[PDB]
């Protein structure tokens, strides 16, 4: 019983870790994708004129 | 894209305008250099000096 609820604290511990690793990739993610889409927004506008 | 777009519109309008006026207003050299261009036009289709 206290090895189980050793074991669920260190499952919430490592759900919280995949939150962050969650939030590490998203946010690089959003960022490179907005990175891309701006550049492209770029080369249209550029291209257009 | 609408930006650039509205850019392109805008220039495009703008520069038709100048550029009909650049045009009528050179062709009035347009029309002096026409009688130069005549003569020697027919002193070319006449074979021998006007």
């Amino acid at each position: 019983l206290a090895d189980a609820d050793a074991m669920h604290a260190k499952a919430l511990a490592d759900a919280k870790a995949e939150s962050e690793k969650v939030t590490e990739e998203a946010k690089q993610d959003s960022e490179r994708i907005a990175a891309q889409l701006s550049e492209q927004a770029g080369s249209e506008a550029e291209r257009i004129k | 894209r609408a930006q650039a777009s509205g850019e392109v519109a805008q220039t495009l309008t703008q520069a038709d305008q100048q550029l009909s006026a650049q045009g009528d207003q050179v062709r009035s050299g347009l029309e002096s250099s026409v009688d130069g261009l005549s003569a020697k036009l027919a002193s070319r289709i006449l074979g021998v000096d006007v």
